[PDB]
């Protein structure tokens, strides 16, 4: 199945979807009539092939001269998030689901673009320094201007946790120069190991009913959860608890036996981790209605994640903020103020109980589940929409 | 072409009970046209209409409206024929009214047939009207039995078989419910299936996982009052035993 969760990052109206299309052919759709013209809310999904010519996009070597057929390397799946500074929660969720990143910078649009920088920062925070950098709108720029842009980018990427991350000049519309990108996908991104015995944990980003308009109820379908595994091969025929729960104010975890564990385009026996998977469960498709299973944790039955509202956070912050042009000073965190705490996939609205030296105690208005220590990206409301302040770990 | 006879005699032979409407009344009584032989007309006397002397203010409210009338006398070679409705019993009113409603609902099923297949109306009318109205009573309960017993169609021939098909075509309601299955469970699918397996066996359609459009058929329009309610009750029953939540509009 899908071997490595590779994410796509860039500015809004630059062409992440376009890039995906160029790579795979699989469309992110762009939907709900708002997003048909403009920008997606959900993650965009695509399945790209790597079968190398060693003597590729398709498993045949008729194209690159030598008739010695395309030698199977990998199959990779995309994690394409919204690159808008309003919808950052989704991006954050994607980030602690990904194994590696793909940057997208346009030629004619500037080098210190705010959103892109923010994305980069997020990636750095959430252990995602494996970034393949792509020059995108180069089918517009001069023989000198492009070079200048590249130089500027290089200059920028000197103090960042990205040091010598590779840059490729592609056209997402004209279909050129993606060979290099493909090569890098095997070269610069090795897949981090993901075993059998590391306790099975599924991180849900999407809720899906496949209940088509027109059918009869004597021919029914269950609930499908679109979520990623980063530990534990889920096999067909297992019982599950989804632990952030269902709301009564108290919450109670949801129990579902596996109908299917579906990856690629064809349903499989297994779901080997480091991939984003559509899990058919006996759970109602009415709870998989639109975007209900977003930021929920799934464990195999006989397991104890903990649903915390009162949290011990170890926090770290910036000197100067991101999301804006206008990079504003980080004023100190203020008590009993609504922050957004992004933990793996959750985007919970939290109130500050205490501020110490490097630790903070937080109240959650919506309960999140901590199994391990859990990776956090933090966010705040200063300029209406949510800006990225810093990062944390749950000290548990 | 337009309209024609009942039963192949030129006039309503003496002392039968027909229906008319009064056209105008000046001094003779009314110039009643016969509603069974439509284009023909007769008349009727002033003292014959009730016993009371009819006021002009009473005369105006009655014209155009139709009623029942027995026939006193008939010239066999003149259309100048009398009618009568003082000597009409109360039962005969309802009997001839039922016979004339029968007549109109067996005329309306052949009017458009003759005037849209474009043939002379009288010939196929009479080739139906000899055996079915001479054997027993005419075409209403003849044709209500003709669609289940097809020996009527082969007993006499029509000049064309397209009017046959249209007569077979003429004589031979949804209560909408947007029930909202707002479930948050694990055994909900089964419940839904169970619900389907009793409420559909009337027209049930899936819209999504929550919304369902079911258009329950009613016979008296008020007989689907006992159906929709029943369905609702079933729905209520269903979801308490499985784990989810169903809400009804």
């Amino acid at each position: 199945q899908a071997t490595i969760n590779i994410g796509t990052i860039g500015h809004v109206a630059h062409g992440k979807s376009t890039v995906v299309r160029a790579i795979s052919g699989v469309q992110t759709v762009r939907f709900k009539d708002e997003l048909e013209r403009n920008i997606t809310i959900k993650l965009g999904y695509a399945n790209a092939k790597i079968y190398k010519c060693q003597e590729e996009i398709s498993p045949k070597c008729q194209r690159p001269g030598c008739p010695g057929r395309y030698k199977l390397v990998r199959h990779v799946s995309f994690v394409d998030c919204p690159g808008h500074d309003i919808l950052m929660s989704t991006m954050l969720s994607g980030a602690a689901v990904m194994d590696a990143a793909l940057l997208l910078i346009a030629g004619n649009e500037s080098c210190p673009q705010p959103q892109t920088s923010e994305h980069l920062a997020a990636i750095e925070i959430m252990k995602l320094k494996h970034v393949i950098i792509l020059q995108n709108k180069v089918d517009l720029m001069r023989e000198e201007s492009a070079l200048e842009h590249q130089k500027s980018i290089l200059k920028f990427i000197r103090g960042t946790i990205a040091d010598g991350a590779p840059i490729v000049p592609i056209s997402a519309q004209l279909k050129y120069n993606i060979d290099a990108v493909n090569e890098f996908i095997v070269k610069t991104i090795p897949v981090p190991p993901r075993d059998f015995m590391i306790s099975p944990r599924l991180i849900v980003i999407r809720s899906f009913d496949v209940n088509k308009p027109g059918a009869e109820i004597e021919d029914l379908k269950g609930g499908v959860a679109g979520g990623s595994i980063l530990n534990g091969v889920f096999k067909l025929g297992d019982e599950i608890e989804i632990r952030p729960g269902i709301v009564t104010i108290q919450c109670k975890p949801i129990f579902s036996n596996i109908v299917s564990l579906f990856a690629e385009q064809n349903d499989l026996k297994f779901a080997v981790p480091g991939g984003l998977i559509g899990v058919g469960t006996k759970v109602d498709p009415t709870l998989c209605r639109a975007d209900r299973l977003v930021g929920q944790v799934v464990g195999a039955k006989g397991h104890l994640p903990n649903i915390y509202t009162d949290i011990e956070i170890n926090y770290f912050l910036l000197r100067r903020l991101l999301g804006v042009k206008k990079q504003a000073k980080v004023r100190k965190l203020e008590p009993n103020e609504v922050l957004m705490v992004n933990i793996g996939s959750t985007a919970t609205g939290a109130r500050v109980v205490a501020v110490k030296a490097d630790m903070a105690r937080l109240q959650l208005t919506s309960p999140a589940c901590t199994e391990i220590n859990e990776k956090i990206a933090l966010s705040r409301r200063i300029e209406k929409h949510w800006r990225l302040i810093g990062w944390a770990t749950i000290k548990k | 072409t337009s309209h024609c006879r009942f039963y192949e005699n030129k006039y309503p032979e003496i002392d039968d009970i027909v229906m008319v409407n009064v056209q105008q009344i000046a001094e003779m009584g009314a110039y009643v046209k016969l509603l069974e032989y439509d284009n023909i007309e007769g008349m009727i006397l002033l003292s014959e209409l009730s016993r009371r002397r009819i006021r002009s203010i009473q005369k105006l409210i009655r014209v155009g409206k139709n009623d029942v009338a027995v026939v006193l006398r008939v010239d066999k070679e003149k259309g100048y024929i009398d009618l009568s409705k003082r000597r009409v019993s109360s039962e005969d009113i309802i009997k001839c009214e039922e016979k004339y409603q029968k007549s109109k609902t067996v005329h309306s099923i052949l009017r458009y047939c003759a005037e849209k297949f474009q043939i002379p109306l009288e010939e196929l009318y009479k080739t139906i009207a000899w055996p079915l109205s001479r054997k027993f009573g005419h075409a209403y309960e003849a044709f209500k039995l003709s669609i289940i017993d097809e020996t009527v169609w082969e007993g006499i021939e029509p000049p064309s078989k397209d009017v046959l098909d249209e007569l077979k075509n003429y004589i031979s309601v949804k209560i909408r419910a947007d029930v909202e299955v707002s479930c948050f469970s694990y055994e909900g699918i089964d419940a839904i299936k169970d619900a389907l397996k009793s409420a559909e066996d009337v027209k049930v359609k899936l819209v999504a996982a929550p919304l369902y459009v079911l258009t329950t058929q009613a016979l008296d329009k008020q007989k689907g009052i006992e159906q929709l309610e029943s369905a609702i009750e079933k729905i209520t029953e269903v979801i308490t035993k499985y784990g989810g939540v169903c809400n009804i509009t």
